[PDB]
RNA sequence: CCAUCAUUAAGUUGGGCACUCUAAGUUGACUGCCGGUGACAAACCGGAGGAAGGUGGGGAUGACGUCAAAUCAUCAUGCCCCUUAUGAUUUGGGCUACACACGUGCUACAAUGGACAAUACAAAGGGCAGCGAAACCGCGAGGUCAAGCAAAUCCCAUAAAGUUGUUCUCAGUUCGGAUUGUAGUCUGCAACUCGACUACAUGAAGCUGGAAUCGCUAGUAAUCGUAGAUCAGCAUGCUACGG
């Protein structure tokens, strides 16, 4: 719906908290952000086609959308081995020790 | 040479096959520009290879064998080295101290762990 | 505390990802090649007991 | 270390026809978190068992879609 | 590490092109594992742009640069202890400074992006006539020790 | 003494391989059937003292193969003790008929399994010098290649062993293809290890 | 494939594969045979530990490759070249046909 | 395993093309050896025969000696105690922990290349229903069960990367790829504990990461990995060695 334009659209949703792997994975190599857009890009039509995939439920920041919060009701389960986003600095159990170190 | 000529280096095998003629690219009939973009291990192996003249005296047609990718190639011109010497006598004063007439100069020398060569301490804990 | 805590799998043991296929005759329970059902070493010392031939190094 | 198998108790399966139907005892000799967890595991009691007792920990209705395998605290983490 | 001390380094080899190794180090700068794909061009999209922009090849213009970088002639000092004791002195081609190529003028790589297929090109022709630029080939090896008179 | 444990010492020209093996299935039973019972005659043949060690396996037509050459407790007469074997030895081998025998010939000249010949010559601890130890003057010269001697049995309740030395000479000393092997055995220290260390020289 | 009739290395492979030219030429047969080719050899894994002590290496050497030989062109009356009886029992003479 | 035999399927089959590649052991090797500034006080260098060079060069074992240093929670035990358990045993749990001070195996911000397929190749080492090829089952997993002959070959494999050429303009950009319903996909009552597929609904950072740390000078890293033994259903680890 707000994507960039005046140059390439495969940075719209790549690194986006919330959507992690539909991110670049389905909303970009599976669904269509355009890879060579110029400023004149048919931003007449190709435009608002491309604004289903900002429907669903909370998408990219944008928390009306496509995305984030139906693991709400999941989250009161007292439980372990989904931490690593559900609670995304992963504390499943896992080290953010001397040298367990590289992404989050 | 038709039979197993010395065509050997850095994991290859050769039946150089010495048909008289053409010699060429011989390595699978093929180019290196683009496909070695590096482009810079073939023809700079000159002074075995080309001094004598085996470009229209002899092909190598070599049979390969050994080497990841990065390993193998430019075994055509050991194949064309024991060539020369039945090929064309025409540099035979440069071969023995190094060309084709004895051996090759580099090759497969198998790792040694924990070492590189002759005095380093790259940075590892060291420098 | 003898002689046949070792002999799980001398016997029908149930769970062998403990690996309990070993050497011969030294210390080793778990995480080695697998002949004679107890040790480390046994997979060079018995295999030099006429199992298996011999050895060499010629002189760097 | 496998994805087989989705495995409700098979054994006490058998008895959570009447503890889920039902709810399930509060403190007693259980593990309360592998039998996975589905919004079928709604207002019912169990007892995480990691070695002074089994402490009562909920098996609610929002209980869904999360998984087990911290059953029990193996830290009890706090040390530095 | 004294009782044992030090002696000299190796060098580099040169290319069937033009017979030059002052391209060859240049591209040891760069010789990715044997795997010089485009290496190769990066070098001949950094190193061609003194004999590009200067109308002169490797041998005369280039030379402007490639005669001063390692060396003939040095700075260098002896078995003097703690002191100043400088002077000028002569060398070879052990430890190296000013003939062939070693230390300021020319940091083909040095613009405005994180690149190396043309960032090498951006940087590279400042030693057209020994005129410094950025660090990689010789200027601010001459220089060195000359200062103290009085209060010396 | 920070010293590890050799076994083989120069392969290639003088150390060899006796490897003649043919069981091939049952790698969990059938090598223990032949590897198992090496676990068995330390006792019996009575202060052995043998030359080395030479195991062959004939194909699985197995009869076993080793020697311990001191006469009478692998003999009999004519046939009595391998005879018997023959029927006892089914379960230590398939068959094992007239399990085998040879002569030893100074065996104290043997490198590897000498150190039985001397820790039955120091291990008793009374009269240990002359009843038992008189064969380290009798093994002494008959030039064998290893020269290397020590003792360490229970001499006081030592936890190392011993030599002699004295000094002068010249020589071309560099070899290369000679043999010898380890030494290491049971005695009871009580209170800080100690397994006897024990070679001699012919 | 890799000779070896019970002997590995050449002072005594020197023999086994010295007799391969020869005891492939013993009874019924016109067989294709002597074939030498590369070698093959086997590791020791071992270390000596039983909780922590281990890590140490030399220079190893091996050998023992039990054949393959193409011998399988036989002639039940013309004794020439498959079927003589060659060391079976002592030596382990696996040659495969 | 053709270079031409022809009946090039190259049934590499008739013979044996197949001297060679094939699959090439032996022994060529040993400055065995000349001229020297070598002054002899010599061999190595200069050479020069060697397939190999000056041991052609490496891949298990290391003294006179054993600190008995992890391990009586391995076995042959000195010794006891437990002899209705401290033996235990099962599975109920987890034992793969979870702020960790430390750590390591595998990572992107590239344009020698991010995805795509190929260029093609494999040494390896495996097998008794084998690999799973082959169709197969896939961008995601990869079963299906025979395949090949118990395997000189067979399967592995299109291996792959490197390279072709870009994708992008070197950003934080298909960069790049974990997470919960996932299938339980490969899967055995029992995985969701005690994997991941890159895949969908599920961001994890990052500007070449700082000084430092700590491996790599030749088929090894880079390029990436292919087989094998643990994996009673769990590998990235490990070992064999590859274009």
């Amino acid at each position: 719906v707000d994507i960039p334009r005046e140059k390439r659209v495969v940075i719209s949703l790549t690194y986006i908290y919330g959507i992690g792997t539909s991110t670049a994975q389905k909303i970009l190599e599976e669904a269509n952000v355009s890879a060579d857009t110029r400023v004149k890009d048919l931003t007449d039509d190709e435009l608002g086609r491309i604004r289903e995939v900002v429907d669903g439920y909370k998408v990219e920041g944008d928390l009306r959308r496509e995305t984030n919060l139906n693991i709400k009701r999941l989250m009161e389960i007292s439980s372990y081995r989904g931490i690593r986003h559900r609670r995304g600095l992963p504390v499943r159990g896992q080290k953010t020790k001397n040298n367990a170190r590289t992404r989050k | 040479v038709e039979y197993r000529g010395t065509g050997r280096r850095k994991n290859s095998v050769a039946r150089v096959r010495l048909v008289p003629g053409e010699g060429n690219i011989t390595v699978n009939n093929r180019d290196v520009r683009e496909y070695l973009p590096f482009e810079s291990l073939i023809l700079d192996l000159n002074q075995p290879f080309d001094v004598t003249e085996t470009k229209g005296n002899y092909d190598v047609l070599v049979n390969v064998h050994g080497g990841g990718f990065t390993g193998q190639a430019q075994a055509i011109r050991h194949g064309i080295a024991r060539a020369l010497l039945e090929a064309d006598p025409e540099y035979r004063g440069s071969l023995k101290r190094a060309g084709l007439l004895t051996r090759d100069p580099r090759m497969k020398e198998r790792k040694k762990p924990g070492l590189k060569a002759a005095r380093r301490s790259p940075q590892f804990s060291k420098r | 505390a003898k002689t046949s805590m070792v002999a799980k799998q001398q016997k029908k043991q149930k769970y062998a990802v403990r690996e309990y296929t070993r050497c011969e005759r030294c210390g080793r329970p778990h995480s080695v090649y697998r002949k004679f059902k107890l040790c480390r070493i046994c997979f060079r010392e018995l295999a030099y007991k006429g199992q298996i031939p011999g050895v060499r190094k010629a002189s760097w | 270390s496998i994805k087989k198998g989705p495995f409700v108790d098979e054994h006490l399966m058998k008895k959570v026809e009447a503890q889920e139907g039902s709810e399930k005892k509060q403190v007693i000799k259980t593990w309360s978190r592998r039998s996975t967890i589905f919004p079928n595991f709604i207002g019912h009691t169990f007892a995480v068992y990691d070695g002074r007792k089994h402490v009562p920990v909920y098996v609610t209705e929002d209980m869904v879609g999360h998984k087990l395998g911290e059953f029990a605290p193996t830290r009890t983490f706090k040390g530095h | 590490m004294p009782r044992k001390g030090s002696v000299p380094k190796r060098d580099v080899l040169p290319d069937p092109i033009h017979n030059s190794k002052l391209v060859t180090k240049l591209i040891n700068k760069i010789m990715l594992d044997g795997k010089r794909g485009t290496a190769q061009r990066i070098l001949y999209s950094a190193f061609d742009l003194v004999e590009q922009r200067s109308g002169r090849d490797a041998l005369e213009v280039f030379e402007e640069a490639i005669n001063n970088i390692m060396p003939v002639l040095e700075v260098k000092a002896r078995r003097v202890g703690g002191s100043n004791y400088q002077v000028p002195v002569e060398v070879r081609p052990e430890r190296r400074t000013t003939l062939g190529l070693r230390w300021l003028v020319n940091y083909a790589r040095l613009r405005g992006e994180k690149t190396m297929e043309d960032r090498l090109a951006n940087e590279i022709l400042d030693a057209a006539n020994n005129t410094g630029g950025a660090v990689k080939k010789r200027e601010d090896t001459h220089k060195m020790a000359e200062a103290n008179k009085a209060f010396a | 003494g920070q010293k590890i444990n050799p076994i083989g010492l120069r392969v290639g020209i003088i150390r060899d391989w006796e490897a003649k093996w043919y069981a091939e299935k049952d790698f969990a039973s059938l090598l223990h059937e032949d590897l198992k019972i090496r676990k068995f005659i330390d006792n019996e043949l009575k202060e052995a003292s043998v030359s080395h060690v030479e195991i062959e396996r004939a194909a699985n037509r197995i009869n076993i193969a080793i020697h311990t050459g001191k006469p009478g407790m692998v003999i009999g007469k004519g046939g009595s003790e391998i005879e018997k074997l023959r029927n006892k030895l089914n379960a230590l081998t398939d068959k094992k008929v007239h399990i085998n025998v040879i002569e030893i010939k100074k065996v104290d000249l043997d490198a590897r399994l000498v150190a039985e010949n001397i820790a039955r010559q120091l291990e008793n601890r009374a009269s240990f010098r002359r009843v038992q130890k008189q064969a380290i003057t009798r093994a002494m010269k008959l030039g064998a290649k290893g020269i290397k001697t020590q003792v360490s049995g229970r001499l006081g309740g030592a936890d190392i062993a011993r030599a002699e030395q004295y000094s002068e000479g010249t020589v071309p000393l560099h070899t290369l293809r000679a043999d010898i092997d380890y030494a290491h055995a049971e005695a009871d220290t009580t209170y800080g290890k100690l397994g006897v260390k024990v070679w001699i020289y012919r | 494939i890799r000779i070896r009739l019970k002997a590995y290395d050449h002072r005594v492979i020197d023999q086994s594969a010295e007799k391969i030219v020869e005891t492939a030429k013993r009874s019924g047969a016109d067989v294709s045979g002597p074939i030498p080719l590369p070698t093959e050899k086997s590791v020791y894994t071992i270390i000596r530990a039983v909780h922590k002590y281990k890590d140490s290496r030399e220079q190893f050497e091996q050998r023992t490759h039990k054949r393959l030989i193409d011998i399988v062109n036989p002639t039940p009356k013309t004794v020439d070249a498959l079927m003589g009886l060659n060391l079976p029992s002592g030596v382990d003479i696996e040659i495969k046909l």
